[PDB]
């Protein structure tokens, strides 16, 4: 089965999702990169309330997450502070 | 402005003597008997008629088609003053041999031709050929004048109340040079005036002389922060350049005239001392000028972001606010700046105790957003036995002196305060050495510095400056050097950032005094503008003036020093700001705040949007400067440097382009609902970088403009690299992957290069570690391969997009690249704009590639 665009642009194979390249122009297809522009990174927080933070802000070195999930690839290792 | 401070070229004795002497018979004759060829120069008696004084001329031939004249006295009484450390080496000579002579002329031949000199005897006079081509005149209106140093307003000379006792009397010289063919002259900055320098004859000459020049006003020749004294000459047949190598106050006076052009230096001391720099393209003066002076400094790719500043920020919670207000209000910035507030009593290398008591945990907070801050360290040290920089430069002897040996003290932000003899390489190594991370406390490695009021600025010296008759090291007078005083602060401050890391890290110095050399220093800006729709036009004629003579590094106040702007023409600014070099916006203390986020959605929209596209621009403004670095080209240019022949291009000052690729128009007007954009070249088309509608050139194209438009237009034939990862800084893009915009020439090609490193070492010189990669779209074919094969770098950086302005539907788009199978590409193709978007090419920057579109 093929992934659909949650705003129905188009419809791609579930290889193109989280695949590092922006297809859907909700950004519905990468909600684990920083490929789309209008993406949103779910930080599940376990221990503290969860939060949205902007696609442009996984990896980007900056710990956004107190449970430091944004940070898996970019060199800032990042501590629980959830507490 | 308040101009009886400063003084005309009436009320200085000097520039009075010699501009009375109007173009006739000149006294001076060469004595050919007298005259010695060698290989490195060829040296002749000169002598005044009238007074006997006899001059020794110094002509060389130099590698790279310039010519270098000096005159000196033959017998002085003291020694005069030559310009050091300008000067990156000793310029390579050429050969000059006699090829013809007269009893009154002697030609002479550099190399093996085409350049000649001709050497009249009387009256002396210098003339430049090309064959049988006239370039250029020497003395040929006969304006010479060299002042011989007699028995120590001529000599004790007052202004308001500030007495120069003047030791030495009148030593000033001067000399006049024609320009037949040239209507256009460009550059001695600093000067808040056009682009296209104006004529003199029924006014003031334009001053060169390092002054803090308060709420200065435009379209006038006051002398304002900083000198270079290079002026460009440029005509549809040729491109010419004066390198006038004098670090004394100096007049330029610019007349015209079968078109001629007359330019005429007046100095206070000092010898002569000039290049002449033969084109014959624009470009060969920019590698000409560069071999003398150097080439501008590399900037780390963070001081190329956007930088919030003012005047002042209360404390570290107020910076962290900022800080966080950027983060909150989904606009990126790199650099947060601390004005004078942020010391102890403006006691500089020191911090306020109560506003910012931690500075090292302020800097770490700032390090873990991956920002960076920059602090102000002036050059004047208050008077005061508590303070310890003031202690050790007193007792080492390292500030400037009394012609009575006490140390002088003047007046300034702190009060009483003295003046380190930035001359002294012993002082330069000693401010060097305060920047160490020991002796600097609270400094780390995110921090850098800003230089101000380097003039120097004295509040109660004669035009907010020293005195001329103050002491330097080896004796010579503040009258003989002023002018390179705040190049030697800018020199040591980056020095003392270079060698605080162990030489790795690339320095950011912002300095306010500069001169011929100070673009290998860093970066400069205009002073104290004002919040008003007329500073934010002559930001480019200003710049551009900087750009042709080295200084690439160039910027503006964004939103005006002086006065609040209203929202519309702080959007406009940093619509303009976000097109040129150096991008800061800066306040004066008593101004409202403006940071972006507190004015209505409409206008943070915009603003947002303009630093998009700025960060969006940072591989490209990256390789610019790595171009401006190597080859001495200028950064922001105007439009004849790329259209030459297009005499309609040799004075606009409302529009500029960033390398051959973009042609900027900033909207400058409010209430604005259309611009005349000028889109020249003949077989030329333009991209529309918004709408991606294509426009063939020349015309003078009207487009309708919002709030939200920025008039930017790309070349048919270029491909500009762009990362559309936008984040909250550069340091959190430098790894991310690029996307391509191929504009097709009418020809159906386009090139283009990308320059990549860690963004902040010297490791790409020390260690070639770089990427400079080639771009190039033929046929139905791009290609990436090595512009440098030296360079390697580790790098996760990949081809992410490329997207093709000017092309047809393709049936299918294969990638091949070494290591790799054959691809096969998707894409997307829009019929009413020609745009091709190919997605996801997933090769890394370093490999060679190349995408046939079948
Ligand atoms: O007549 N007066 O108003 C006046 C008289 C005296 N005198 C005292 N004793 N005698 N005279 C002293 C000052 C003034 N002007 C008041 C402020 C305007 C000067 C701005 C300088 N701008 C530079 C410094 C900085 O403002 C902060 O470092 C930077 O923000 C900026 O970027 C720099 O360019
Ligand atoms: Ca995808
Ligand atoms: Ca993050």
């Amino acid at each position: 089965k093929p992934f659909t665009c949650l705003d129905g642009t188009a419809t791609i194979p579930f290889d193109q999702v989280n695949d590092d390249y922006c297809d859907c122009k909700d950004g519905s297809d990468e909600p684990g990169t920083a490929a789309c522009p209008n993406g949103s990174f779910h930080c599940t927080n376990t221990g503290y309330k969860p939060l949205y933070i902007l696609s442009s802000r996984v990896n980007d070195g900056v710990c956004d997450c107190c449970d430091g999930t944004d940070e898996y690839n970019s060199g800032t290792v990042c501590e629980n502070t959830c507490r | 402005v308040d101009r009886s401070n400063f003084k005309t070229c009436d009320e200085s004795s000097f520039c009075k003597r010699q501009r009375s002497i109007r173009p006739g018979l000149s006294p001076y004759r060469a004595l050919l008997d007298t005259l010695q060829l060698g290989p490195d120069a060829l040296t002749v008696h000169l002598i005044h008629e009238v007074t006997k004084v006899l001059l020794v001329l110094e002509l060389q031939g130099l590698q790279k088609d310039m010519t270098r004249i000096r005159i000196d006295e033959l017998e002085p009484r003291r020694p005069r003053y030559r310009v050091p450390d300008v000067l990156v080496a000793d310029p390579p000579t050429a050969r000059l041999s006699v090829s013809g002579r007269d009893d009154n002329s002697v030609e002479l031949t550099v190399a093996e031709g085409p350049y000649k000199i001709i050497l009249t005897a009387q009256p002396f006079r210098l003339d430049l050929l090309e064959d049988r081509s006239l370039l250029l005149s020497v003395n040929a209106r006969g304006l010479m004048a060299f002042e011989h140093q007699r028995a120590p307003g001529a000599w004790e000379e007052t202004f308001k109340t500030h007495s120069d006792s003047k030791p030495y009397g009148p030593t000033s010289v001067g000399l006049d040079f024609s320009l037949p063919g040239m209507e256009h002259v460009y550059g001695i900055p600093e000067h808040a005036d056009s682009l296209r320098l104006k004529v003199t004859e029924g006014g003031e000459p334009y001053r060169l002389y390092n002054l803090d020049v308060f709420q200065y006003e435009l379209n006038n020749p006051m002398a304002l922060y900083g000198s270079v004294p290079v002026l460009l000459a440029h005509s549809f047949h040729r491109d010419l350049g004066i390198f006038w190598l004098n670090a004394a106050e100096t007049w330029v006076d610019i007349s015209s005239n079968t078109p001629q052009t007359d330019i005429r230096w007046m100095s206070e001391s000092g010898i002569i001392d000039v290049f002449l720099m033969l084109g014959p393209s624009v470009f060969d003066v920019f590698r000409q000028y560069a071999s003398l002076t150097g080439t501008q400094a590399l900037p780390p790719l963070f001081s190329l972001g956007y930088h919030q500043s003012r005047w002042n920020y209360r404390d570290e919670a107020d910076v962290l606010e900022v800080d966080q207000g950027f983060d909150d209000h989904n606009m990126p910035c790199d650099v947060i700046w601390l004005d004078i507030e942020h010391a102890d009593g403006k006691r500089y290398f020191t911090w306020d105790p109560t506003r910012f008591p931690q500075p090292l945990n302020m800097l770490e907070h700032l390090a873990s957003k991956r920002r960076k801050l920059v602090a102000i360290v002036d050059p004047h040290i208050k008077v005061d036995s508590g303070y310890r920089v003031h202690e050790e430069l007193r007792n080492h002897g390292l500030y400037v002196k009394t012609r009575d040996g006490s140390d002088y003290e003047g007046w300034c932000w702190p009060g009483s305060a003295s003046y380190p003899d930035f001359t002294n390489p012993r002082m330069r190594a000693w401010w060097s050495n305060m920047f160490s991370f020991d002796n600097y406390e609270g400094s780390a490695p995110n921090l850098y510095v800003w230089n101000d009021m380097n003039e120097p600025s004295v509040f109660n010296g004669p035009e907010v400056t020293m005195l001329k008759d103050a002491v330097h090291y080896g004796g010579w007078e503040h009258r003989d050097i002023h002018n390179i005083y705040g190049l030697y602060v800018h020199m040591a401050t980056a020095d003392g950032l270079i060698q605080r890391s162990g030489g790795i890290e690339r320095p950011f110095v912002l300095s306010r005094a500069f001169f011929s050399g100070s673009q290998r220093f860093g970066a400069v800006w205009t002073g104290d503008n004002t919040a008003e729709w007329d500073h934010l036009k002559i930001s480019i004629p200003m710049c551009l003036s900087l750009a042709l003579v080295g200084l690439s590094f160039c910027g503006a106040d964004v939103g005006g020093f002086f006065k609040n702007p209203e929202p519309e023409l702080l959007v406009r600014w940093y619509q303009m700001g976000a097109y040129q070099p150096f991008f800061r916006a800066h306040a004066h203390l008593d101004t409202g705040r403006r940071e972006p986020w507190l004015l209505a959605s409409q206008y943070q929209d915009a603003i947002r949007d303009a630093l998009f596209q700025r960060y969006s621009l940072l591989p490209f403004w990256y390789t610019l400067f790595y171009q401006a670095h190597k080859e001495g080209f200028p950064v922001m240019r105007p439009l004849w440097v790329q259209y030459p022949e297009d005499m309609s291009t040799f004075s606009i000052e409302d529009q500029f382009m960033l390398g051959d690729a973009l042609l900027i128009h900033p909207v400058s007007d409010a209430g604005a609902h259309g611009v005349q954009v000028y889109l020249p070249g003949q077989e030329e088309v333009w991209y529309d970088i918004q709408s991606y509608q294509k426009h063939h050139g020349p015309q003078t194209l009207y487009l309708p403009v919002t709030l939200s438009s920025i008039p930017v237009f790309q070349r048919g034939g270029t491909i500009v690299p762009r990362w559309m990862r936008v984040r909250r800084s550069s340091d959190c893009m430098k790894d991310d992957p690029i996307t391509l915009f191929v504009a097709l020439s009418p020809q159906g090609t386009a090139q283009g290069e990308l320059f990549l490193d860690d963004g902040h070492t010297f490791n790409y010189q020390t260690r070639h570690e770089f990427l400079l990669r080639r771009f190039s779209f033929s046929g139905s074919t791009l290609v990436s391969s090595s512009a440098d094969p030296k360079g390697h770098l580790e790098t996760p950086i990949w081809i992410e997009r490329v997207v093709i302005m000017g092309a047809g539907k393709p049936a299918a788009v294969v990638l091949q690249t070494k290591g790799s199978p054959e691809s096969r590409l998707s894409f997307q193709h829009d019929p009413e704009t020609s745009v091709l978007i190919l997605r996801k090419p997933g090769v890394s920057v370093a490999s060679d590639w190349s995408i046939h579109l079948r």
